[PDB]
């Protein structure tokens, strides 16, 4: 299902319809959506394709990318790792500290990026919700 | 003993090197230290061999912890019957019971308080339950606690 | 009530009365007097005397509180704010002179001698103290007994009067009144007193009716509430005053009964001239006796030997017997220059008395001056044996015509439980003190330390045994020692009793072999001192009572304990004809009698009664304030008053007990009553702040509220144990963690920079954006 869409994707993106994707294709649809890439971005977002961009060699980069992750029932459990009431809820001041100065200390910008998602409402950071939101 | 003080290595170091790796430990946690070797002080217990309301306040060596959990062994313990004795001073009806309104007041408000998260954790841990009228068998409960995490 | 039955019986108060200016300072007079402070000056207070209005300094620490006329004349002192020597002999006093003589002191009643007849005791007053509670109605001698009485139905108990007081108190006047209260609530039992106290009373300096023998009446009771019969016991019989009488005192009151004419028919039964001044054993010291119609009390003798059911014969008996002792003292005697044994001088009286006991007047003066292997006797001998035997007889009579009267009271009816009244002999300092006043005085002894027993020594013990609270409290009243001094294994009674065994013994080995034992190893054994009296006679030591310093004579003491009458003449006698007459040392004997009367007494919820002499003169409300003062000290009734205001006022039954304080000693733990005998063990609690109890503890003041601090604590404790218990819990339980949360937060770090960085590449921006 991951795959039907990639290919009604595709299709919507190569709108010259010629079963391939070029710097026209990829400028020509994002304009027709929200601001597009300049020249050096489309350039540079297609030389990362060996050759010509088939629905084949797209889906190849595209899994190359999705490609050394874990579960969504992995992350939620190191998760309820800090859940000691398992509650399903994280309070908010707690889990950014962990992230902020702890282990492999995050950045303000990592730390602003990850929580302008984020949902939490009530102090409590939902960890549930947010698994699924940053996996499936 | 040996194998005993042996013990006390194996911790310090989990411990020292969590809070900085440097061969010392922030005297905030001699508490916890002793804690995973066993023994239940009462803060009122640590802070008397060495312990601090704060980080930051002081570390230190595993020279000076040898004694603090010399310290800590000698102070005693609840047994089950005291723990028993003391809970039933709130039961009027005698039957073993509680409500979890009022043993969530018994942690929380007196003696050494508990703060509001403990409790919801070792409920939660222990999974303690109420019935229909809200009660709870504080014999069962006096138990688990007193079982431990892994039993 | 405007009841006329309380006249002399009911309390009849306010201003001038500053609790900073007045107050109570001592007096050489009135033992203490009215002050009104004027000027401090360090310890030298100045007071004023509110009286004759006279200034002087007193020491600040001689200063006594005074009491506030809120208490004027209270009925119960126990409720006053002061109970110190003089606002108690101030009560006393203030009641005293208004006619009120019974005040009480606690749980104990006063009695102060009014020298007057009251018409406190008749019929109409006794109605209204029937069952009535000490609180309910005035203070009062029947008050006492009605309480004894409903304690002893509801309590389902023996009860027991101990009446005490100096000689001349009121303690014989009261005891029969308790009795007469008691019958009332029979005839007999009434009159057997008339009967006794002829034989067993005597005119003395200080008692015109003096007791001297000691008295211990039962009264026992059926399973309806009522009199079902009694007994009675004596005590040591002045022995020596039937042929002696110091100058002053008079022979038993039978003796002059006998002389007055009051039924002229038996002056010929008993041969006797109606003249006492007649008769040498009992015209040595006084004859009459203001207020005694010996005529009148012969006829009411005679009228309660009849109604106590005496056969005509039976009490013609007795006043025979009586009346030859009259002529035992009328044989003359002589020697015979030559060996002196000793011859008769004449023979006249000498029949008379044969005739009367039935005895050959021959076989008599024979086993008399030549007693039988034979032994002869001296001129002295003789006159002295003569003395042992009219002693010995009437020691005999007495104690017949005892059992005599027991036999006419124990109704073979059913006893339930019974009330007890103790009368005995009390103490008397004379000019001239010998074995007679030790015995009654060692007696008299001994009681007063049976209340000091019961009353201070006693009351804790209860509070522990009950298991209450409590601190103890040395009210520093104990007589062990006099007692000791005379009873004990080597005591001076003892060394007498190992000293008549032997005849070679004599009024100085005794002596000196006294001085040898307790001279100095025994401070209540003093060398006699010097005269507070005058015509003081002979003082060999001087022992320090409860109520006085006796200077003691022992001469004759060695024949005074060890008895001693022809066996000669007690064979004669032993087969005479009247059928009456043929009918271990002193000190042992009486030692024990005593010893068991106090074993009796012990069984016993016990009531007191204090007597109290207002002056050494006999006239009727009159106050002698130093004498008064005095007793209220060497009684202890001040004391007697503290702990009923003091006592221990809690109580608690074992089982909420063990409930309540067994978390303070559970490490002993392994029956309610025992638990708390080890819980108040374990806490290594003062064995004075508390006391026993058969069903409930007593914890001294304050106590118990000092239990529920320490049971807060452990409490508190415990409750922090567990909550330590509870942190340690969740730590160890977060250990695995520390690896494992280590592992878990890398995920998460190293999972969300991923979903971070796919974020910013372009395919998937673009991707995300196309979705919809």
């Amino acid at each position: 299902k991951q795959i039907q869409e990639m290919k009604e994707a595709f299709s919507m993106i190569d709108v010259d319809r010629d079963g391939f994707v070029s710097k026209e294709d990829i400028k020509a649809i994002s304009e027709q959506l929200g601001r597009a890439p300049d020249d050096k971005e489309l350039t540079a977002m297609l030389k990362e394709a060996p050759g010509p961009l088939n629905f084949t060699m797209f889906l190849s980069i595209f899994s190359d990318k999705l490609s050394g992750t874990d579960s969504e029932e992995t992350i939620r459990n190191a998760f309820a790792m800090f859940d000691e009431q398992e509650t399903k809820k994280l309070n908010i001041e707690y889990i950014k500290d962990l992230l902020e100065n702890m282990g492999d200390n995050f950045n303000k910008d990592e730390m602003r990026m990850t929580f302008k998602e984020a949902p939490v409402e009530g102090g409590k950071f939902d960890y549930v919700k947010f698994t699924a939101m940053i996996k499936g | 003993s040996q194998d005993e003080i042996d013990d006390l290595k194996d911790v310090f170091e989990l411990f020292d090197f969590w809070d900085g790796r440097d061969g010392a430990v922030d005297a905030f946690k001699l508490g916890d230290v002793c804690r995973c070797l066993g023994i239940n002080p009462r803060n009122e217990d640590v802070f008397a061999v060495g312990g601090t309301h704060k980080m930051g306040e002081k570390s230190l060596p595993f020279e000076e912890f040898l004694p603090a959990y010399e310290g800590l062994m000698d102070c005693e313990q609840g047994t089950f019957a005291d723990y028993m004795e003391a809970f039933k001073t709130f039961d009027r009806e005698g039957q073993g019971f509680i409500s979890g309104a009022e043993l969530r007041h018994v942690l929380t408000a007196l003696g050494e308080r508990l703060s509001d998260e403990d409790v919801d954790e070792i409920i939660k841990l222990t999974d303690l339950q109420e019935d229909l009228e809200g009660n709870v068998k504080y014999e069962d409960f006096v138990k688990k606690v007193m079982a431990g995490p892994y039993p | 009530f405007s009841d006329p039955d309380f006249q002399y019986l009911a309390v009849d108060q306010t201003a001038a009365f500053d609790g900073k200016k007045n107050c109570w300072v001592p007096d050489e007079k009135e033992g203490f007097a009215s002050a009104e402070i004027q000027s401090s000056k360090g310890d030298e207070i100045t007071v004023k005397i509110v009286a004759d209005s006279s200034t002087r300094t007193v020491k600040k620490d001689d200063i006594q509180s005074m009491n506030p006329p809120k208490f004027e004349k209270l009925e119960d002192m126990a409720n006053m704010t002061y109970l110190n020597e003089a606002s108690v002999l101030y009560n006393l006093r203030s009641r005293y002179t208004s006619g009120l003589i019974y005040t009480y002191s606690g749980l104990f009643c006063i009695a102060v001698n009014p020298y007057r007849r009251l018409p406190i005791y008749t019929d109409s007053v006794i109605a209204k103290y029937r069952g009535k509670r000490k609180t309910e109605i005035p203070p009062h001698l029947f008050s006492v007994a009605d309480n004894a009485y409903q304690n002893m139905v509801t309590d389902r108990e023996n009860q027991s009067c101990l009446i005490t007081g100096e000689s001349g108190a009121g303690k014989t006047e009261n005891t029969k009144k308790v009795i007469m209260y008691l019958a009332k609530v029979e005839d007999q039992i009434i009159q057997a007193n008339p009967v006794l106290e002829a034989y067993g009373n005597a005119k003395t300096t200080r008692n015109n009716n003096s007791s001297r023998f000691g008295k211990f009446i039962r009264i026992h009771f059926g399973p309806t509430g009522k009199i079902a019969g009694a007994d009675i016991e004596t005590y040591l019989l002045e022995k020596s005053r039937v042929t002696y009488q110091q100058s002053a005192e008079r022979n038993y009151h039978i003796f002059y009964q006998i002389c007055s004419n009051a039924i002229p028919e038996l002056n010929d039964v008993m041969l006797v001239t109606p003249d006492s001044g007649l008769y040498s054993f009992i015209n040595q010291g006084c004859l009459t006796v203001d207020n005694i119609d010996d005529v009148e009390e012969f006829k009411l003798c005679d009228e309660a030997f009849d109604i106590l059911g005496f056969t005509k014969e039976e009490k013609q008996s007795m006043f025979k017997c009586t009346a030859s002792i009259l002529h035992m003292g009328e044989m003359k005697f002589k020697q015979r220059p030559r060996e002196e044994q000793a011859e008769s001088d004449g023979t006249a009286e000498a029949e008379k008395v044969a005739f009367l006991c039935g005895i050959n007047a021959g076989d008599l003066l024979k086993a008399l001056l030549k007693p039988k292997v034979t032994k002869g006797q001296n001129m002295n001998q003789v006159v002295n044996s003569v003395g042992a035997l009219a002693k010995s007889l009437y020691d005999r009579m007495f104690n017949w015509l005892v059992r005599r009267v027991n036999k006419t009271l124990d109704t073979k009816a059913k006893r339930n439980y019974y009330i007890g009244v103790l009368d005995i002999a009390g103490f008397e300092i004379f000019d001239f003190n010998s074995f007679e006043q030790l015995c009654i005085n060692y007696t008299n002894e001994r009681l007063q330390q049976f209340f000091n027993h019961h009353m201070f020594i006693l009351e804790q013990e209860e509070y522990k045994k009950e298991g209450i609270a409590w601190e103890f409290i040395d009210f520093g009243m104990d007589l062990q020692m006099c007692i000791d001094l005379i009873e004990k294994p080597m005591g001076i009674l003892s060394i007498l009793e190992e000293e008549c065994m032997f005849p070679k013994a004599d009024d100085k080995s005794f002596q000196d072999k006294l001085y040898q034992n307790h001279m100095g190893k025994n401070r209540m054994f003093t060398k006699p001192g010097k005269p507070t009296r005058p015509n003081q006679g002979p003082a060999h030591f001087e022992l320090h009572h409860y109520a006085g310093n006796v200077p003691y004579s022992i001469t004759g003491w060695l024949e005074k304990n060890k008895d001693p009458i022809n066996e000669n003449v007690v064979a004669l006698l032993g087969a005479s004809k009247e059928p009456l007459v043929a009918e271990q040392t002193i000190s042992a004997v009486h030692r024990e009698s005593l010893n068991k009367l106090m074993k009796n007494l012990y069984s016993t919820h016990p009531h007191f009664v204090r007597c109290i002499i207002p002056n050494e003169l006999k006239q009727p409300g009159l106050v002698d304030a130093e004498l008064v003062l005095h007793q209220l000290q060497c009684n202890g009734v001040l004391e007697g008053i503290r702990i009923c205001r003091k006592g221990f006022p809690s109580r608690l039954i074992y089982s909420e007990f063990k409930q309540r304080y067994s978390i303070l000693a559970p490490n002993a733990i392994p029956d309610g009553k025992t638990v708390s005998e080890k819980i108040l063990a374990g806490l290594q609690m003062d064995p004075a702040e508390y006391r026993l109890g058969t069903t409930k503890v007593f914890f001294k003041a304050g106590v118990l509220g000092n239990l529920e601090e320490m049971r807060d604590e452990r409490l508190s404790k415990i409750i922090s144990m567990f909550q330590a218990h509870i942190r340690g819990y969740l730590i160890r339980k977060a250990y695995k963690k520390l690896q494992d949360q280590r592992i878990g937060l890398s995920v998460i770090q190293r999972n969300i920079r991923k979903w971070l960085v796919l974020r910013n590449w372009q395919w998937w921006k673009l991707y995300s954006k196309v979705k919809p």
